């Protein structure tokens, strides 16, 4: 689970 | 349909906690993140944080770290947001939302929002009063209901159990002296009233109060 | 981390006209891999939850009329509404989902239309309220445009300020009009000392006030 789409 | 089902309105005392559920249906709960959003009366939207129900992993807007705590129960398809040590600043509508993590990273479905008032003031049910109208030569007639001296917000107002939908103007409440007052008007033709029944339905969830006031002439 | 800016903060146009509104981000929202800007637009009508309009800066969501177009890249983004409708009354938010989430402060879309005079209706206190020792005289000023309106109470020809509470509606999504409620609250014994109760609307249709009265009889 990553912070957003940049990850 | 995807649907996010949030709890009713809440009054809570300063320096206590509130926990509000967001019941998900119509999709695979474990496939999508649940986001939470704050909206103070007459303000913009503010992101609180998100939970991944598959793993229970959370992320937070830095301001709500330690204020807000996000949980998920996979067996009930229900996400919860708790707010701790609450202040009058936490008084807001709080939305839950399905967040399409992985691809769109967009909030594609929203709950209807849960209204939270943070106050030590007393839940007070409303006094509901009919507004019956002489003539200034109108084929239409306007009626109303005065909803007076309640706390907290909100009250719901319908007419004829929501059968009279158009011609309705429900005005926002104004706070005075720890107590709210609002009004609602309904405009119908002179054919329908007083020949037929027109009744305003006032619901006040916070006090579990429900009134029906029939509008009768003179 | 990422800060979002919206402009203009408020905007008004007639039905059928074009509007554009701009969204600025503090860092680039383009992901080099994937090739997508993580920028979305949301619509929030009065009393309703927000609704997703556009994601990936330019991709319309399902259920969204094609008059709504999103554009831009990196740090500068635009929402276009071709041929605005009455129903498009809302606040429009942009939002970043590149790293965490941030909403812009919003752009409120008001709707301009031809000028309309208020339907005024005056209501005397209900018997039930009088029973309890209070007396409220209520005036509904319905379906007018523009929002600028003044209301004056008169008790036996004399203007009265105290005990008056005023409330405005949000613009109507069908006819683009505004409505107003004005309530004069007095004590029962105060209400029964006098006989003539007038509410007078002044609205920029005219100068001549729209006047509504009753007698206690």
């Amino acid at each position: 689970h990553v912070p957003g789409g940049g990850s | 349909q995807v649907q996010l089902q949030q709890s009713g309105p809440e009054l809570v005392k300063p320096g206590t906690s509130v926990k509000m559920p967001c019941k998900a249906s119509g999709y695979i709960f474990t496939d999508y993140v649940i986001s939470w959003v704050k909206q103070r009366t007459g303000q913009g939207l503010e992101w609180i944080g998100e939970i991944f129900p598959r793993s229970g992993s959370t992320y937070y807007n830095e301001k709500f770290k330690g204020k807000a705590t996000l949980t998920a129960d996979k067996s009930s398809n229900t996400a919860y947001m708790q707010l701790s040590s609450v202040t009058s600043e936490d008084s807001a509508v709080y939305f839950c939302a399905r967040d399409y993590y992985g691809t769109s990273f967009a909030m594609d479905y929203w709950g209807q929002g849960t209204s939270v008032t943070v106050s030590s003031a007393k839940t007070t049910p409303p006094s509901v009063y009919p507004l019956a109208p002489a003539a200034q030569t109108n084929s239409m007639v306007t009626l109303g209901c005065l909803v007076k001296g309640y706390f907290p917000e909100p009250v719901t107002v319908t007419w004829n159990s929501g059968s009279l939908s158009s011609g309705v103007h429900t005005f926002p409440a104004v706070l005075q002296s720890d107590l709210y007052t609002l009004s609602s008007s309904v405009t119908v033709p002179s054919s329908t009233w007083p020949s037929e029944t027109v009744t305003c339905n006032v619901a006040h969830p916070a006090s579990s109060t429900k009134v029906d006031k029939k509008i009768v002439p003179r | 981390d990422i800060v979002m800016s919206q402009s203009p903060s408020s905007l008004a146009v007639s039905a059928g006209e074009k509007v554009t509104m701009s969204c600025k981000s503090s860092q680039s929202l383009l992901n080099s891999r994937t090739r997508k800007n993580y920028l979305a637009w949301y619509q929030q009508k009065p009393g309703q939850s927000p609704k997703l309009l556009i994601y990936w800066a330019s991709t319309r969501e399902s259920g969204v009329p094609d008059r709504f177009t999103g554009s831009g890249s990196g740090t500068d983004f635009t929402l276009t509404i071709s041929s605005v409708q009455a129903e498009d009354l809302a606040v429009y938010y942009c939002k970043q989902s590149f790293y965490l989430r941030t909403f812009g402060g919003g752009t409120k879309l008001d709707i301009k239309r031809a000028d309309a005079a208020p339907t005024v209706s005056i209501f005397p206190p209900s018997s039930e309220q009088l029973t309890s020792g209070g007396a409220s005289v209520v005036c509904f000023l319905n379906n007018f445009y523009p929002k600028d309106i003044n209301v004056r109470w008169k008790i036996d020809g004399s203007e009265r300020q105290n005990g008056v509470l005023n409330s405005w509606t949000d613009q109507d999504s069908k006819d683009s009009t505004y409505s107003m409620s004005s309530t004069l609250t007095l004590t029962k014994d105060e209400y029964e000392r006098h006989n003539s109760y007038t509410c007078e609307a002044t609205h920029k249709t005219s100068t001549s006030p729209i006047v509504k009265s009753f007698n206690r009889n």
